[PDB]
């Protein structure tokens, strides 16, 4: 009857629709790899997606995936074990070296354009008319890490101009130079910014930009990187 | 086998129990010391499901069916054929969640990523644990939780349910209602923002989220924006859910009549209650 | 800090927003900045683009809103005492059996309920072709109009589609708080209980998933905001690790992954499938099965 063959035809439909869902969630990371990055015999029953291409805007070129899938950075991990499935450990300073939770991708080294081409993320002096709307305006405040111990402080808030929001906090270390704390690593209080996930001796270890008026993706990946793997790396430091 | 960029996370560290030692993966599986929990918990469990099918006589998925204690039995335990099983079932159905919790707070620690995921899924077990141990333990038996069986616990909806009337009426239920479909509407349009800007007309260039805002703007005169669609996605969800236990956990306790009847709450406050006409006057 | 509600809001200058091919002449201008929203979202209202398809929904849409109102005043005898106390006992109620799908009805015994559903059906689709004219401007993809187009379709099928197959107006759902529910309750108990339409069924699987799946996928991306998550066109052009971190989650945890595009896939389609199979679950009862239980006993 209508009804039975409505429901068949339905269970075929989502079989095909998982499918296709699937081999599009395949597009990154795929084929498969053995922890020598060699290609791993068994890939599961899904093939490859035929390859799509998207036009970036502002004539930053193409992305094409599946395509041609390499780290493009050295990896300072050495096997632990004779046997596939256990971990690598740091073979130096894993902050330094970008692994584990302080890991990085070497994303394109510009600057994340707006809808009109302007770079997405000014500091708050270089953005007309930006200023704090609402909270406490954390510019000024010391900026305190894990250890209990000031390591700068706060001299300007970056501003996605299109989303209207602040990204990061521009920190001056001991010494006048400035670093990039991501917004979500911070917590802005009366008094202060504390920051959990570093030390104060690890705030002039983080990655520093080329220019004083513009952050790219790599140099976003590298400090955001550094300041998580902080949880991990950094503990032996935090009270 | 490894994603092309999998390596450089595999690292030691982030385990909650026994530093190094189950601190490997199986495949693409994370385990961790909640894996072997999790694990031994689901193991017990499926043993427990299969030897009460025995004593039930049927291996058939579409009758299979472990029914709680009796309401005669109280808060107390059962024969594992007429109760027990359900009862122990139950603890392992709880330790295999809650141990699945843990595990995924150990990978949070090796990512070094936000806890909001476990934290999430706390909230369904929390849903689980109103049905089959609060409520019953409020109303005094076991025999108020829901029976494990695809078809009986079906059954089970329905007959809680028009034990109050028409269930609709329960106000806390139409909240949760309220937040489940807002969810599908929200899931629905956010899906389909990012894919019609990274996926827009034949040989146009990917939008960027300044046309996202746009378009919404454009269309109903405002834009949450990106950090605030998957901060909704979240709350809608967690609200539809937590609204689901409180809807059930004041249904048995402290209304017990019929939910429509509820409602003369509003109808015969002072001020209007005698006031000829209407539907109810 | 958890990122649920901002610590710090910025605003700069009004953003009257791109241009691509709209006509800038149908926009409004900006709006008031709301600060509470502001602490969870975005702080501007407006502008918004009208235009007449925009014109056309809005008041068709005021009429439905109003000519139910106006039979709820008239049911409270025009007392407001009355008309607050019954609110949701009120009722615009289809015309009887008898008229069939006839316009014969009077007014006060369904007439008034058809007014009311001509102007709904003009507002719903208006609206539709408003949610594709507004992305063809910006040169985006349908994916919203398409997916709206689900919704439409169970909507279509209670009010319309079926009430025709049926060859009565009086199958149609009312206008009313407590008496849409009734009919609800009431249509299960005639079909013989849609806990046993399989459609029915898999309407909750998704509604459900639905919940599970926005549940993971904003925890997801909240839990790699640290890294920029939050700025997925970006992060699908040119992936970082808070894509990586991201897919290595969920791998780790249960065996396999998505994309920062892929999951949005899984998303639109969770969501639209609880209204697609929803749809079908109605049309086909009262039309080709009378009863779910009988229909569940032959399996067909
Ligand atoms: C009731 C009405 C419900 C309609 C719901 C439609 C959901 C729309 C989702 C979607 O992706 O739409 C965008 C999609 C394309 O958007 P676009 O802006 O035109 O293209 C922009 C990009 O160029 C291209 O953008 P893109 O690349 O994102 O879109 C490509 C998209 C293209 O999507 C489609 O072609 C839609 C597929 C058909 C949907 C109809 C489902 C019917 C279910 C039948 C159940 C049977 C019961 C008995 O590809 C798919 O999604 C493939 C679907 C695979 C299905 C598996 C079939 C298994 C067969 C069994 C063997 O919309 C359509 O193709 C039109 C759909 C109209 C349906 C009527
Ligand atoms: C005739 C029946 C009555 C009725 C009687 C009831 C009764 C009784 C109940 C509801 C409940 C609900 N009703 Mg009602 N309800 C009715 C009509 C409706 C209608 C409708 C359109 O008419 C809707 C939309 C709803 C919607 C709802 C929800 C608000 C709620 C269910 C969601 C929930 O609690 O999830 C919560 C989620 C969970 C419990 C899932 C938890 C998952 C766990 C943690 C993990 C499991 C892992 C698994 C075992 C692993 C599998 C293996 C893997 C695949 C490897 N009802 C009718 C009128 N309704 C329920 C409720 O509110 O519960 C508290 C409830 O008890
Ligand atoms: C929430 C309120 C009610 C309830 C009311 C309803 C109503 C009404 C319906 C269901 C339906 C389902 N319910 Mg229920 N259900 C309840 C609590 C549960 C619990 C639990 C808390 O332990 C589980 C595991 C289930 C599981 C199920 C599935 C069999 C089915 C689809 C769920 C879904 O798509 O979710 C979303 C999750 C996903 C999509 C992820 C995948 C989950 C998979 C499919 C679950 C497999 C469960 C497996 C069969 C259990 C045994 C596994 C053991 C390890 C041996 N329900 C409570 C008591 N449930 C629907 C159905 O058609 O079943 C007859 C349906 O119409
Ligand atoms: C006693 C009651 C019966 C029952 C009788 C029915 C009947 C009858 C139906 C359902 C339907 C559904 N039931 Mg049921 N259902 C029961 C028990 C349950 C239980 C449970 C026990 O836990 C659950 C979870 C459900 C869940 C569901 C959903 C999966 C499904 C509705 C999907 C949806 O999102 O529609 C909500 C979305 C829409 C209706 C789309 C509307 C879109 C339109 C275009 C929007 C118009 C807006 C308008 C202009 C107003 C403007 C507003 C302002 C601008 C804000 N039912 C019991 C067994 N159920 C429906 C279904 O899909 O059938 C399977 C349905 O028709
Ligand atoms: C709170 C918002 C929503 C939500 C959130 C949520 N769920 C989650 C998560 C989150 C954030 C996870 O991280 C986790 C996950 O890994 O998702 C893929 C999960 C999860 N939610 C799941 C299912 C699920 N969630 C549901 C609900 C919801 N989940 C909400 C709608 C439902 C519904 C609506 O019914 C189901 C069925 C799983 C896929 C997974 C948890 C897997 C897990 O805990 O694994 C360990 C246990 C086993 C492998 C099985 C052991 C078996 C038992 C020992 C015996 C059987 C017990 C059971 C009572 C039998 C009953 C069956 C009958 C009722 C049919
Ligand atoms: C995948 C299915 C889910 C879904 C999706 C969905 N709904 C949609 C869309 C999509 C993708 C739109 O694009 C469209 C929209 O504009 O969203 C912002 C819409 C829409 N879904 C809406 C509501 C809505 N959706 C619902 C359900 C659902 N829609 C499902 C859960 C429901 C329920 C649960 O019944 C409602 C009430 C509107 C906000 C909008 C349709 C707007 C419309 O047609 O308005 C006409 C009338 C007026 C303009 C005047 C109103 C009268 C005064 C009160 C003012
Ligand atoms: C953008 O970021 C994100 C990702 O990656 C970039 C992701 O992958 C995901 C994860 C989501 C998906 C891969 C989409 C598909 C997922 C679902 C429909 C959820 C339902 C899941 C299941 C049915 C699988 C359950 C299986 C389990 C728990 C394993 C049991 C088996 C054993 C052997 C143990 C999310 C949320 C995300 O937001
Ligand atoms: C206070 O006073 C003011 C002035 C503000 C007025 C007050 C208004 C109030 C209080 C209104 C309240 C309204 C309520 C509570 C309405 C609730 C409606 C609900 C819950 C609707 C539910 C479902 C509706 C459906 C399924 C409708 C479907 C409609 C269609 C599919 C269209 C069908 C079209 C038909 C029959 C006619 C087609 C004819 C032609 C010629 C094409
Ligand atoms: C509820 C539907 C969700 C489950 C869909 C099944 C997806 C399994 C895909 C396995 C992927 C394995 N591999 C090797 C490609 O990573
Ligand atoms: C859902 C839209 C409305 C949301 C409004 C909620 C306001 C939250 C206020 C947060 C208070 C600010 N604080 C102290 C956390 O910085
Ligand atoms: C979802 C509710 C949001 C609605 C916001 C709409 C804002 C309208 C802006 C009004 C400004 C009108 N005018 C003519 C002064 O530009
Ligand atoms: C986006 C694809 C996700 C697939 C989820 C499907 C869940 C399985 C639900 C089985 C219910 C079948 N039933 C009993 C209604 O016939
Ligand atoms: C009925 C719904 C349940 C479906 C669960 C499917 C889980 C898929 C697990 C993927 C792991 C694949 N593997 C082992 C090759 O890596
Ligand atoms: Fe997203």
């Amino acid at each position: 009857d209508l009804a039975s063959l409505a429901i068949y035809s339905f269970w075929i439909f989502l079989a095909g629709l998982i499918y296709y869902l699937q081999t599009e969630n395949m597009r990154e990371g795929y084929p498969l790899e053995n922890e020598d990055g060699t290609p791993a015999a068994n890939q599961g029953p899904f093939p490859l997606p035929k390859p799509k291409t998207f036009i970036l805007p502002h004539g930053r070129g193409t992305l094409t995936v599946p395509g041609p899938e390499s780290e493009d950075r050295p990896i300072a991990l050495a096997r632990t074990a004779v046997s596939e499935g256990f971990p690598h450990a740091p073979t130096g300073d894993p902050m330094k070296d970008g692994v584990g939770p302080a890991s990085w991708v070497a994303r394109r080294d510009l600057p994340e354009l707006d809808g009109h081409g302007h770079n997405k993320i000014k500091p708050m002096k270089a953005a007309a008319g930006f200023h704090v709307s609402a909270g406490k305006n954390p510019i000024g405040l010391p900026v305190r890490g894990c250890d209990l111990e000031i390591a700068g402080k706060v001299v300007d808030i970056w501003v996605d101009i299109p989303e209207q929001m602040a990204r990061f906090l521009e920190v001056e270390l001991k010494d006048g130079s400035t670093r990039l704390l991501p917004m979500q690593m911070v917590k802005v209080q009366s008094n202060r910014v504390h920051v959990n996930a570093l030390s104060s001796d690890l705030f002039a270890g983080i990655p520093t930009i080329k220019s004083p008026t513009e952050v790219t993706l790599l140099e976003e990946d590298k400090i955001c990187g550094y300041v998580a793997g902080g949880l991990m790396y950094a503990a032996p430091k935090r009270k | 086998a490894l994603l092309s960029f999998e390596r450089k996370y595999r690292v030691p560290g982030g385990t909650l129990v026994g530093g190094n030692l189950f601190d490997f993966w199986v495949g693409p599986f994370y385990v961790g010391f909640f894996g072997v929990a999790t694990f031994f918990f689901a193991a017990l469990g499926i043993i427990l499901i299969a030897w009460s099918a025995v004593l039930q006589g049927t291996w058939n998925p579409q009758l299979i069916s472990v029914y709680p204690p009796a309401l005669e039995y109280g808060l107390g335990g059962a024969p594992l054929a007429k109760g027990g099983l359900w009862q122990i079932i139950t603890i392992c159905a709880t330790g295999a969640f809650v141990s699945w919790a843990l595990r995924e707070v150990e990978i949070c620690r090796k990512l070094g990523i936000g806890y909001h995921i476990p934290f999430a899924f706390a909230f369904a077990i929390l849903a689980y644990l109103t049905l089959v141990l609060f409520r019953p333990v409020m109303m005094g038996a076991w025999g108020y939780a829901f029976p494990y069986g695809i078809w009986t616990h079906l059954d089970w909806v329905s007959n809680t349910g028009y034990t109050y009337g028409n269930f609709h009426y329960n106000p806390a239920h139409m909240i949760a209602i309220s937040f489940f479909f807002t969810n599908a509407l929200a899931l629905a349009l956010h899906g389909a923002l990012v894919l019609s800007a990274a996926n827009p007309e034949k040989g146009k260039e990917m939008r960027t989220p300044d046309h996202e805002d746009t378009f919404f703007r454009d269309l109903v005169g405002y834009s949450i924006g990106t950090l605030g669609i998957h901060r909704l996605g979240l709350l809608l969800s967690l609200s539809a859910v937590f609204f689901s236990a409180l809807c059930m956990i004041i249904t048995g306790t402290i209304w017990f009549d019929q939910w429509v009847d509820w409602w003369q709450w509003w109808v015969k406050l002072p001020w209007w209650a005698n006031i000829p006409g209407g539907i109810n006057g | 800090y958890q990122n649920i509600f901002s610590q710090v809001q910025v605003r700069g200058p009004a953003d009257l927003g791109m241009t691509e091919d709209v006509n800038l002449a149908n926009r409004s201008g900006v709006g008031p900045f709301s600060t509470l929203l502001g602490w969870f979202g975005n702080a501007q209202l407006g502008p918004i683009y009208l235009g007449s398809l925009g014109v056309l929904s809005l008041f068709s849409g005021l009429m439905w809103f109003f000519t139910i109102g106006i039979w709820f005043w008239y049911q409270a005898g025009w007392n407001p005492a009355v008309f607050l106390r019954d609110l949701f006992f009120f009722s615009l109620e289809p015309p009887a059996p008898e008229y069939g799908l006839s316009f014969a009805a009077p007014l006060k015994e369904g007439g008034l309920w058809l007014i009311a559903s001509f102007f709904m059906f003009v507002a719903v689709w208006s609206w539709w072709g408003r949610t594709y004219l507004r992305a063809q401007a910006l040169g985006m993809g349908k994916h919203t109009a398409w997916a709206f187009l689900s919704a439409i379709w169970l909507w279509m099928v209670l009010g319309f589609i079926r009430p025709i197959l049926m060859g009565s107006w009086s199958e149609a759902v009312p206008y009313g708080i407590f008496s849409h529910l009734d009919w609800t309750n009431n249509f299960s108990l005639v079909h013989g209980n849609l806990f046993y339409n399989p459609f029915h069924g898999l309407s909750i699987a998704f509604l459900y998933g639905s919940a599970l799946l926005f549940a993971m996928h904003g925890a997801t991306i909240l839990a790699v905001s640290r890294f920029g998550g939050e700025r997925e066109l970006e992060q699908i052009a040119d992936r970082g690790t808070a894509a990586e971190r991201a897919a290595l989650f969920w791998r780790w945890t249960m065996g396999f992954n998505a994309t920062m595009e892929g999951i949005h896939r899984w998303a639109i389609w969770m969501a639209v499938l609880v209204t697609l199979t929803g749809g079908i679950g109605i049309l086909l009862s009262g039309t080709v099965v009378d009863n779910w239980y009988v229909w569940g006993q032959n399996h067909g």
